[PDB]
């Protein structure tokens, strides 16, 4: 159960921690300038703002560039999920995590300028193809397996783990993207956050939680890319948040028994029981007989063969993303806000 | 059945969080 394997995690774990520290006490700022960037396309949305693909103009580059408005992000109270954003992002270093190359800010808005993950979101995929075989998921499944015991290592919580926030990279891998809710937290806390259908019970019924949040969020994207839709769903969401407290779940008649076993011990209302949260911690889940194929290590060092290659025609090609509106990008003269993104 | 559903449902569309 402990053999040398796991005493080589530790090592890496603890040694990952030291570098993220350094990150996390002293976070960089004010890497680049708007105009270093050409601006192609935007590649999705959100509340405070949109992800465009950009051209970095001397060194020729892409990148996806996240920009958000300062002045919405303080209306709806998101100044600390946001400075959270930018502070976890830069601090972190995995192989599933996408990297933040540059940040910075001006008079109107916030911008992370990331790696361009030009494979689409998993999501994208998802929905077309229908669902993914077994043997395609667990593949997703063990990478979200590594990056949630990374991430909990370092005390950071997720929280919004969907088909929505993972990309596909040239060789077939996730890169996880948004870190909106993502948060450095020892003990519990208590924000209502993340997406409906992916939602805790725990944070459902504002008892308060911890990582083991991300777990449940783990059952419910392991069964989603597995059945093609999400265990519990409803056209408004509280009737999903209804569904989820309850505690059943059915199980298409594809699922293999390993599949349902893992599953049900994932989507496991009571926190006492929930695999992930045990002794054992992470191990369980690694352990278990549905991944008993899966080399842990093969898939830390990507050299598994991804059982789908995105088409990419080369850099700056935009096909695996659907098509937004594009507005154009003001900047006032004034400054919106300089006090409460001062650390950005 | 549970796909087509799902499929005729609100929500088999880009999910926003809530705050
Ligand atoms: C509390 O609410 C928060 C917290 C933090 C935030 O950054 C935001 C946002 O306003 C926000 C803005 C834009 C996006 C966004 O465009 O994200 C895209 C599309 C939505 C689905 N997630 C995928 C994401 N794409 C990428 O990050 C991406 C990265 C690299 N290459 C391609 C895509 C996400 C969040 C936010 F609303
Ligand atoms: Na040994």
């Amino acid at each position: 159960k402990k053999g040398s394997e796991q005493e080589s995690v530790k090592e890496f774990l603890a040694k990952a921690k030291e570098d993220f520290l350094k990150k996390w006490e002293n976070p960089a700022q004010n890497t680049a300038h708007l105009d270093q960037f050409e601006r192609i396309k935007t590649l999705g949305t959100g509340s405070f703002g949109r992800v465009m693909l950009v051209k970095h103009m001397e060194t020729g580059n892409h990148y996806a560039m996240k920009i958000l408005d300062k002045q919405k992000v303080v209306k709806l109270k998101q100044i600390e999920h946001t400075l959270n954003e930018k502070r976890i992002l830069q601090a972190v270093n995995f192989p599933f995590l996408v990297k933040l190359e540059f940040s910075f800010k001006d008079n109107s808005n916030l911008y992370m300028v990331m790696e361009y993950v030009p494979g689409g979101e998993m999501f994208s995929h998802l929905r077309r193809i229908g669902r993914f075989s077994e043997p395609h998921a667990r593949f997703y499944a063990a990478q979200i397996v590594l990056t949630f015991e990374y991430l909990h290592s370092l005390d950071l919580i997720y929280r919004d783990l969907k088909p929505e926030n993972l990309l596909i990279d040239q060789q077939g891998y996730i890169q996880v993207t948004d870190f909106g809710f993502a948060k450095r937290v020892k003990g519990r806390t208590w924000t209502l956050c993340g997406t409906p259908e992916y939602l805790a019970p725990e944070i459902i019924l504002s008892k308060g939680y911890n990582k083991a949040v991300d777990w449940w969020a783990l059952g419910v994207l392991i069964y989603e890319m597995a059945a093609g839709y999400p265990p519990f769903f409803a056209d408004q969401p509280i009737q999903i948040y209804e569904k989820i407290v309850s505690g059943k779940v059915r199980f298409p008649s594809h699922f293999s028994s390993d599949l349902k076993d893992l599953l049900r011990n994932l989507l496991q209302v009571d926190l006492t029981k929930r695999f992930g949260n045990l002794k054992n911690g992470v191990n369980d889940i690694k352990n278990h007989k549905w991944f008993a194929t899966t080399d842990w290590i093969a898939i830390y060092q990507r050299k598994v063969e991804a059982p789908f290659i995105p088409k990419f025609k080369g850099p700056g090609d935009t096909s695996n993303f659907d098509d937004y509106e594009e507005e154009e990008i003001r900047v006032s003269i004034n400054e919106k806000c300089g006090k409460e993104f001062s650390e950005f | 059945t549970t796909y087509a559903d799902f499929i005729a449902s609100g929500r088999t569309g880009r999910r926003n969080a809530i705050h």
